[PDB]
C-alpha cells in the first residue's frame, strides 16, 4: 500500500539517492569505482577487490579510480550494476524489490541507455514499477514553474531545454559534451605552467577540489586579465595532501571561461550564452518574451560565483534591450533535479504513469521508450 | 490404552505423530516415552512417583520387559550392558535449564546406589553433599532461566563386580567469559553474590568489601539481585558443605581470599598517558592493586607490571615493552579467569580426593550437559554452546542411525546399505582448521589491526558459497548458521574482547612466589601441567575434544529431558513450546534419518479396492504383496519388501493415498 | 597434525631461531664459523675442525672468525649450512624433518640466494614446507600496524620499505649496504688514533662489544664536537679481556654517525633519513601523510640512544612544518623481525601460502620466485 | 651582416650545438656538471672546482656528476649557465654576442624556465637575438613533412604532437615524465637479480652504455620471456671498465618494456602506443587518417632496435583495420631535433620572428610568451 518510491539522481559525477517527499537527498557520494594497482603483501588484506564511493576516495592513493558514466552514456555496465547495489543496500538500506524506483536521463541520450536501465531495474534488482525522467522538468517543477528554459550542467554535458506552460519544444533541445569533467582535465593542464604535475586518476580528485574551492568566472575576462598580470591581489594559496601549498592567479578565472569559449579546449561549438540564446530564437515568436525572464539555471557546474551576472551580461548583448533578461540561480540548484523529481515522484496522479512489472514483461525493454517522453 | 510407549513401532512417524503421541502420554500422567533406546521426559512441575523400591525390583534386571518407561530402565540396561560386555558406559541427560536434568541425575544416582552395593550407601551421601558447591560455583542468572548451570558436570561411577568404589567428578566446557562480562539483565556466578551477601561484618572489613553493584564485574547486568532467591541462605548452605566436605576455615578463608582479589582487580581502571612514541596505560589508583596484592600475598610492583608491560625475555636480556589500554584490560581479564578457572579446578579436585578410588576396572559415567541456545540477542557463548551440541548431535545421529540398521538387519531381509547425512558439513563449517569460523577469529586475535567488522568480511569471504552459511542482506553486523535445529543469527559485536585470554609466564611467575601455600600450589601444579591454546575458543575446542575423547570407549545412553511450559505451570501444555523443544533437543533429526515402514496386512487390507472391486484373498504373504505391486506399475528400486515390515514408503505413500481417494471419491 | 613451524631469521650477524606462536627467540648466537689457526701440539687435543655460534667465540683466541653472510647475502654455502645443522639439532633440539621452516631475506637480493636456500632446505634437511618472507612486513607484524615505512637496520643491509593499508609500493624500495658492520670497520679505523690497535678477527669481537656498550648518536654532530674539544666529560672507560684499559671521547659519537653522513667512509650515497624522506616521496600524494606518522624502526643498528631523536629532527627539518612525524622505536625492535615471522607462521590462513615438497618436486627451486612475494 | 644563426638543442642528458646551415651538430657532449668528492693531497692538483661535459667523464671516479636538467625543467640555473658557456666558448669557439641564438624546450614546461633562458640568454650572454622552438615542429622539419604526430623521446620526457598540414592541435598534445633516464634507474634496479651492484652516479653512467650496447625492445613479451628462460640463447656479455664480465638475459628486454608497460616502474599512465592512439583521437576526424601513416619517431631512446615494428604492431592492433599504419623512424632520428632546428634558423623568411634585444628591453622576459608559439 504505502510503498515510498526511490528518486535515485545518478549522475557522471555524483549519485544523488533518497526517498519520495523528502527535501534533501539521503545518500550523495562520489560515482567512481577503484581498484587496488599494487602488491599486496600482509596475509589477509587485499581481500577486497573493488571500492564503490566514499570508501573508494578514502583509499585513494592505492586504488585506480574509474568513472562508469561518460558524457552521461554508461559505458561500464558492470561498475553500474556495482554502484547501483551500494546505493540501494549500504547507503540507502532499503530493499529494492518493494519499491519503485525513479531515474533521470540525459535528454538527447542513445535509446540502448534508457533500455539498459530498465531491464537491469526490471531484471536484477526486482523493482515493482519504473520511470525515467528528463532532468530539466525536474529542474522546473523544483524551481515552481511550468514555463521557463532551463539550463542544466553536471560535470558529463550540458543541455537547454525551453517549456512554455508544461509544454516543452523537442526541436529546440541544445546539448553539449561540455561540462565539469572537462573543467576539470583543462585546470590540470593549465597548472602545468607553474610546475604543478598531476597526472595520476587520484591527483585528478585534488584538482576537482581545487576548482570547486577557487575557482570563479570573471564579469569580464580581458579587463580581469589586465589585472591579474598588472598585479598579485588576486592570487591563493591551496594546501595539498601531503602539506606542500600552491598558488595559482588567473588560473582561477581562465577554467571555468572555457565555458562561454570552447575553443580553450578545441570545440567548434558556441558558449552556453550563445547555445541558451539559439535555444530561445529556435522557438515561437511569441514564447520568446517569457523565456527571456525565466533563464533557470540547475547543477553544480552553474555553482561557479558569478557565473549568473556574467550569463545574464552575454544575455542582454545577445537579445534586444526591449526584452527584460532573468536569470533564476537558486542557492539549492545543485540538488534541483533531485528535487524535482522528488515532488513529481509523490504525486497521486503520477501513480498512473509507472512502468509495471506487467507492462515490462508483455513489451519487453522497449515499452520505455513510449510509457516515457 | 490409547497411547504407545516405542514410537519405533509407529508406521508414521511425522512431527505432527510425535506430538499427539507425547501430548496424549502426558495428559494421562504418563511422564517417560521411548524413541528406541532413548528415553524422553517432560517436566511436569509436580511430585510423581519416580521412586519407591517396590519400583526397583520391578524394574530389576529385564523381569519387566519394559513395558513402561521409567529411568530405572535407562540405569539396568547401563548395568546389563556393562556385565555382557565388561566395558564402560555413559549416560547423557541433555535438555534445557530447568527441564529436570538435576532431579533425573539425582535418580539415577540413587537407583545405582540402591541397587549395586545394597549394603553401603556412602559413596552417594559423600557425592550429593558436594552438589551445592559445584551449583554455587558453576550456575549464573540468565536471560532465559533464573539458574542455569553453564558447565558439563562429568560425575564417574566405579563398580567392581557390583560394589561401589570411589567417584570421581570433572567438570567441562565452562565458560570463562561470563567471569568478566554479563550482558543484559544477567548476572555473573552465584557464588560472588553469595560471598557479598552472607559474608560475616570482619571478614568484610578484613577485605574491604562492599555491595555488589560497586564492582565492575557484577554491576554490568544492572540487576544484581534476583526476586526469589535467599543468597544468605545459600552461603550458609555452602559453608555448611564445606564443613562436611573437610574443609577446614583456612581453607575456606583461602578461597575468599581469592575471590575478592578477583572482585578488586575488576576494579582496576587505566589512563592514555603520552610517551614519546606511543599511548601507555597508567593504572588510575593504587588501592585496587595493592589490595589485591596483599589478599594474594604477591608484590604491588609485581602485579603492577605484569598489568601494565609486556615482557620479551631471552636467554641474555630482558625487556619490558608498555601495553595500550585494550591490552592491559586484556591481560587484567585473563588474570580473572585463569585464578576463577583455578579456583575451580582445585575445589573439584581436593572434592574427588575426599572420596578418591582404589581401583579402575569398571566404571558409569552420568553427564549433565546443557542444551541447544537461541536467544533473541546472539552472540560468542552461545556459538560455543551450539558447538558443542553440534559434536553431541553427531553422536546422537550415529546412535539412532546404528539402531535404525539393527533394525533393518533384525527383519529378515537382505540387508542394504542405507544412505545418511551427518552434520559433519555444519562441524567443519564452524571449526575446521584452514577457513573455520573459530579458525579466523583465532587468527584475528593477533592481526594487527583487526576488528569485528574485519572479522565479519572475512567470514563473508570465506563462507559466502556454504549452503549452511548465510549473510544479512543490509549491511548488519551478524552472520546466520543453519544448526540441525534451524537458523540461529549471531551478533558479532565483541566477539575478539570476548576471546583474548593469553596469560603470560611473568603473572604465572609472579602467582608462584606468593606467601600463601593454595595459590603457589596452584599456579605450580597449572605452570607444570602447561600449549598453542591463547584464546577462549581454543581452549574450549580442547576441553570439548578431551570430553569426546573421554566418551568413545562406551556406547552411550541418551534423555532428554522437555519443557510443557515456560511458566511452569503443573499441567498446562502448549502444541508450538514441544515444537521447539522437539527441534532443540534433537528428536526431530530421528524423523529427519528416517527417511517409512508398514505391516504387510495393512495396505493389503485397506488398498484392495484401488485395483479390483473386493480382491479378498485368503492367503496372504510376500507374493500378493508384489502382485499389488506392479499392477499398479511402480518401478521396484523405491521401494523395499520384506517379512511384514521395512517397507519404504517415500513417494508410493502419496500416490496411493491419492488414488484411494480417486477411487472413494465417486463414492 | 599439529606440526609447529619454525621461525628462523639468520641475519648478517646473528641467528634469531625459534618456534611459531612463542614471544621469543629460542636460540639467539652470532653466525661465526671458527677454525684453528695455530699448532696443536697434544695427542687428542685439536680433533675438532670448527666451531659455530657461541663456542667459536669461547676459543676466540686460537681461531679465525669468518661470517658466512655479508651485505644479507650468502657467499659460504658450506659454513652456511654448518650454521644451520647447528640451530636444528645442538640449539633447537629439534628434527626439521618434521617442521615447515619460515626464513627471511632482504628485499633486493639476488635471486640465487633465494633458490639456493630453497634447494638446501628441501634437499639436505628435508623440511616438509617452506616460506621466505620479507624483514619489513614481519616488523609491521610486529608492531601491530598495516601502514608504515620501516627503516630496518641490521648489520649487513639497511632497507626501506612503504607499506599503506597491506599494500606495499616495489618501486619506493631503498637498501644501503651500510651498517653494523660497517660501524664496526669504522670504529676500529678511528680507534687508531689514540693509539689502540686492534687487528685480528678476534679484535673484531672486541671493538664490538665496545660499540655495542659506549657509542650514541649525537642530536647535534658540530655542537656535540665542541663540547666534547672543550671538556673531558664525554670520556668513558672501557676493560679490555687481559685487564688493559681503554678510553675514548668523540669517537662515542662519531662512529655511528656514519649513519646520516656515510661520507665518512668513503660512499656517495644519502643518510638514513634523506633515504627515508626519498622513499615516502616517491609514494603517492595521498599515502605520504599517513607515512609521515608511522616510521617504524627495527634492527640493532637501530638501538644506538638517541638515535630516534635524531631521525625525527632531520624527517622535521625535510618535510613540510605542517605533517606531523613520529618516529616508532619498540624497545624490543632488535627482536621485532622474528616477532612478526612468529605471528605469520601461527596463523591458520597462512597454512596455504607454503611451499610444499610437492610443488617444488614440480616446479623446481624456482617456485619460490612466484610463490614468495 | 652574415650572422650566422646558432642552434643549441640542450637536452635533459645530451647538448646538440652547432651552427645554422650545416648538416649535423658541430659539439654533442653530456650535460653534466662533476665536482670533486675526494680529498686533494698534491700541491697544485685540486685547483679545478667543476668539470663540465667529456672532461666530467674523463675524472668520472673521483666526482660527483649532478643533471642541471630533469624531466626537461632546468633546475640548477649555475650549472645550466656553465654548460652554456662551455658550449659557446670551449665547444663552438664562437663568441655569442654576435650571433642569434636558436634554443629547444618540450611543449608542456612550466613558462618560468623559457622566461629564465630568455633573461640568461639576453643579460649574461648578450646575444643578439633569441627564439625559443618546439622539438616536435622540429622533427617534421627534419623529416621533410607538413602532416604528422611526432613521438619524441630524450631522456627527460617523452610527448606527442599532431601537426596537419602546419597547423598544430594544442589540446591533443600528450606529454609523459617517462624516458630513458627512468630506463636506466630501471635497469640498474633489475641488474641487483644476478648480484651486481651498481651504486654511485659514475656507475649510472657505465648502466647506461650498458642500455645502449645491449638493450632492445621485443616484439611480443610473453613469448619472449619464456624463450629466454627455456634457453640461454639471448644472453650477451658485457666488460666493465676494471676488467669484470657481467652477464644480462632478459634484463635486455625487459628494460624497454616499460615504455609500453609503465607499470613496472610504478606508473599509471599508458603506453606510449596507447597515449599515441589516444592523441591521435583527440584530432578531427579529417585528421586521423593523414596522421595514421605519418608517425614521425624521434629522440634517442626511439633508437631501441625493434622498437617501430612493435610500434606499428601496437597502433595497428588499436586502429582499425581499414586503415594503413606507417611508422617513420629515420636512422638519423636522434639529430633529428637539431636537423629541423638549423633547417629552420637558415632560412631568410625566419629572420623577421627573432626575438631581438630592442624587443627585450621593451618588453621584459614575458615578451617570450607572445612572439615564441
Ligand atoms: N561550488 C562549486 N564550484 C564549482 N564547481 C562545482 C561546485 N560544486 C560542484 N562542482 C562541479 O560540478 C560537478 C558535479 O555536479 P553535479 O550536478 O553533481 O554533476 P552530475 O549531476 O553530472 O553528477 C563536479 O565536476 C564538480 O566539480
Ligand atoms: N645496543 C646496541 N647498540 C649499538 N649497536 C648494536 C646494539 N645491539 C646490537 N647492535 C649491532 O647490531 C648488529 C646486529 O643487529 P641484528 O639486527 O641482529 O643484525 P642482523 O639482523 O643482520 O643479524 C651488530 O653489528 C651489533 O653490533
Ligand atoms: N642506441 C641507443 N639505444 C638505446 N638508448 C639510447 C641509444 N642512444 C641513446 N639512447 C638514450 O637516449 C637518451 C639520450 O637521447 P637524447 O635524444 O639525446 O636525449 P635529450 O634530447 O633529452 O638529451 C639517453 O638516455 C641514452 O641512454
Ligand atoms: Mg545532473
Ligand atoms: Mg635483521
Ligand atoms: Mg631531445
Amino acid at each position: 500500500d504505502e510503498t515510498t518510491a526511490l528518486v535515485c539522481d545518478n549522475g557522471s559525477g555524483l549519485v544523488k539517492a533518497g526517498f519520495a517527499g523528502d527535501d534533501a537527498p539521503r545518500a550523495v557520494f562520489p560515482s567512481i569505482v577503484g581498484r587496488p594497482r599494487h602488491q599486496g603483501v600482509m596475509v589477509g588484506m587485499g581481500q577486497k577487490d573493488s571500492y564503490v564511493g566514499d570508501e573508494a576516495q578514502s583509499k585513494r592513493g592505492i586504488l585506480t579510480l574509474k568513472y562508469p558514466i561518460e558524457h552521461g552514456i554508461i559505458t561500464n555496465w558492470d561498475d553500474m550494476e556495482k554502484i547501483w547495489h551500494h546505493t540501494f543496500y549500504n547507503e540507502l538500506r532499503v530493499a529494492p524489490e518493494e519499491h519503485p524506483t525513479l531515474l533521470t536521463e540525459a535528454p538527447l541520450n542513445p535509446k540502448a541507455n534508457r533500455e539498459k536501465m530498465t531491464q537491469i531495474m526490471f531484471e536484477t534488482f526486482n523493482v515493482p514499477a519504473m520511470y525515467v525522467a528528463i532532468q530539466a522538468v525536474l529542474s522546473l517543477y523544483a524551481s515552481g514553474r511550468t514555463t521557463g528554459i532551463v539550463l542544466d550542467s553536471g560535470d558529463g554535458v550540458t543541455h537547454n531545454v525551453p517549456i512554455y506552460e508544461g509544454y516543452a519544444l523537442p526541436h529546440a533541445i541544445m546539448r553539449l559534451d561540455l561540462a565539469g569533467r572537462d573543467l576539470t582535465d583543462y585546470l590540470m593542464k593549465i597548472l602545468t605552467e607553474r610546475g604543478y604535475s598531476f597526472v595520476t586518476t587520484a591527483e585528478r580528485e585534488i584538482v576537482r577540489d581545487i576548482k570547486e574551492k577557487l575557482c570563479y568566472v570573471a564579469l569580464d575576462f580581458e579587463n580581469e586579465m589586465a589585472t591579474a598580470a598588472s598585479s598579485s591581489s588576486l592570487e591563493k594559496s591551496y594546501e595539498l595532501p601531503d602539506g606542500q601549498v600552491i598558488t595559482i592567479g588567473n588560473e582561477r578565472f581562465r577554467c571555468p571561461e572555457t565555458l562561454f569559449q570552447p575553443s580553450f579546449i578545441g570545440m567548434e561549438s558556441a558558449g552556453i550564452h550563445e547555445t541558451t540564446y539559439n535555444s530561445i530564437m529556435k522557438c515561437d515568436i511569441d514564447i520568446r518574451k517569457d523565456l527571456y525572464a525565466n533563464n533557470v539555471m540547475s547543477g553544480g557546474t552553474t555553482m561557479y560565483p558569478g557565473i549568473a551576472d556574467r550569463m545574464q551580461k552575454e544575455i542582454t548583448a545577445l537579445a534586444p534591450s526591449t526584452m527584460k533578461i532573468k536569470i533564476i540561480a537558486p542557492p539549492e540548484r545543485k540538488y534541483s533535479v533531485w528535487i524535482g523529481g522528488s515532488i513529481l515522484a509523490s504525486l497521486s496522479t503520477f501513480q498512473q504513469m509507472w512502468i509495471t512489472k506487467q507492462e515490462y514483461d508483455e513489451a519487453g525493454p522497449s515499452i520505455v521508450h513510449r510509457k516515457c517522453f | 490404552e490409547d497411547g504407545v510407549e516405542d514410537m519405533t513401532q509407529l508406521e508414521d512417524l511425522q512431527e505432527t505423530t510425535v506430538l499427539a503421541n507425547l501430548k496424549t502420554r502426558f495428559e494421562r500422567n504418563l511422564i517417560y516415552t521411548y524413541i528406541g533406546s532413548i528415553l524422553v521426559s517432560v517436566n511436569p512441575y509436580r511430585m510423581f512417583a519416580i521412586y519407591g523400591p517396590e519400583q526397583v525390583q520391578q524394574y530389576s534386571g529385564r523381569a519387566l520387559g519394559e513395558n513402561p518407561p521409567h529411568l530405572f530402565a535407562i540405569a539396568n540396561l547401563a548395568f546389563a550392558k556393562m556385565l555382557d560386555a565388561k566395558q564402560n558406559q555413559c549416560v547423557i541427560i541433555s535438555g534445557e535449564s530447568g527441564s529436570g536434568k538435576t532431579e533425573a541425575t539425582k535418580l539415577i544416582l540413587r537407583c545405582l546406589a540402591a541397587m549395586n552395593q545394597r549394603r553401603d550407601v556412602m559413596q552417594q551421601i559423600k557425592i550429593l553433599e558436594a552438589t551445592p558447591l559445584l551449583e554455587a560455583f558453576g550456575n549464573a542468572k540468565t536471560v532465559r532461566n533464573d539458574n542455569s548451570s553453564r558447565f558439563g558436570k562429568f560425575v564417574e561411577i566405579f563398580l567392581e563386580g557390583g560394589v561401589i568404589c570411589g567417584a570421581i567428578t570433572s567438570q567441562y566446557l565452562l565458560e570463562k567469559s561470563r567471569i568478566v562480562f554479563q550482558a543484559k539483565n544477567e548476572r555473573n556466578y552465584h557464588i560472588f553474590y553469595e560471598l557479598l551477601a552472607g559474608l560475616p561484618a570482619q571478614l568484610r572489613q578484613a577485605f574491604s568489601l562492599q555491595e555488589a553493584e560497586t564492582y565492575y564485574y557484577l554491576n554490568q547486568g544492572g540487576n544484581c539481585e534476583i526476586a526469589g532467591k535467599s543468597d544468605a541462605d545459600d552461603f550458609r548452605r555452602l559453608l555448611a558443605a564445606m564443613e562436611v566436605l573437610g574443609f577446614t576455615s583456612e581453607d575456606q578463608d583461602s578461597i575468599f581470599r581469592i575471590l575478592a582479589s578477583i572482585l578488586h582487580l575488576g576494579n582496576v581502571y587505566f589512563e592514555k598517558h603520552e610517551t614519546d612514541a606511543q599511548e601507555v596505560a597508567s593504572v588510575v589508583s593504587a588501592r585496587e592493586i595493592q589490595a589485591v596484592a596483599e589478599l594474594l600475598q604477591v608484590s604491588p610492583e609485581g602485579l603492577q607490571k605484569a598489568i601494565t608491560f609486556k615482557v620479551t625475555e631471552t636467554i641474555r636480556e630482558k625487556i619490558f615493552t608498555p601495553l595500550t589500554v585494550e591490552s592491559a584490560v586484556d591481560a587484567r581479564d585473563a588474570i580473572a579467569k585463569v585464578l576463577y578457572a583455578l579456583l575451580f579446578g582445585w575445589l573439584i579436585t581436593r572434592v574427588n580426593a575426599l572420596v578418591s578410588p582404589k581401583q579402575d576396572t569398571l566404571s558409569i559415567a552420568i553427564l549433565d550437559i546443557y542444551g541447544f541456545e537461541d536467544l533473541s540477542f546472539n552472540s560468542f557463548e552461545q556459538l560455543c554452546i551450539n558447538y558443542a551440541n553440534e559434536n553431541l548431535q553427531y553422536l546422537f545421529n550415529k546412535i539412532v542411525f546404528q539402531e535404525e540398521q539393527e533394525e533393518y538387519i533384525r527383519e529378515q531381509m537382505d540387508w542394504r546399505e542405507i544412505a545418511f547425512a551427518d552434520n559433519q558439513p555444519c562441524i567443519n563449517l564452524i571449526s575446521l582448521k584452514p577457513y573455520g569460523i573459530l579458525r579466523i577469529l583465532d587468527d584475528q586475535c593477533c592481526f594487527p589491526q583487526a576488528t569485528d567488522h574485519t572479522f565479519l568480511q572475512k567470514c563473508h569471504y570465506h563462507h559466502g558459497a556454504n549452503p549452511l552459511y548465510s549473510k544479512p542482506k543490509m549491511p548488519l553486523p551478524e552472520f546466520t548458521i543453519k544448526h540441525y535445529a534451524g537458523k540461529v543469527t549471531y551478533q558479532v559485536h565483541k566477539f575478539l574482547d570476548k576471546n583474548h585470554d593469553q596469560v603470560r609466564q611473568d603473572v604465572l611467575d609472579l602467582f608462584v612466589h606468593s606467601r600463601t601455600r593454595v595459590v603457589a600450589h596452584l599456579f605450580s601444579s597449572h605452570a607444570a601441567q602447561t600449549y598453542k591454546a591463547h584464546t577462549v575458543a581454543a581452549k574450549f575446542q580442547q576441553s570439548l575434544l578431551d570430553l569426546v575423547e573421554k566418551m568413545e570407549r562406551c556406547n552411550p545412553l541418551f534423555v532428554r529431558c522437555l519443557k510443557p511450559n515456560h511458566k511452569k505451570e503443573p499441567g498446562l501444555f502448549e502444541p508450538d513450546v514441544m515444537m521447539a523443544q522437539l527441534r532443540y533437543s534433537g528428536v526431530l533429526e530421528t524423523v529427519r534419518i528416517r527417511k517409512v515402514r508398514l505391516p504387510f496386512q495393512v495396505f493389503i487390507d485397506r488398498y484392495r479396492c484401488l485395483v479390483a472391486l473386493k480382491l479378498n484373498v485368503p492367503a496372504d504373504g510376500d507374493m500378493c504383496v508384489s502382485l499389488l505391486s506392479r499392477l499398479c506399475t511402480v518401478t521396484p528400486d523405491m521401494y523395499r519388501v520384506g517379512i511384514s515390515k521395512l517397507f519404504l514408503k517415500e513417494h508410493l505413500h502419496q500416490l496411493l493415498e491419492s488414488m484411494r481417494e480417486r477411487v472413494q471419491n465417486r463414492a
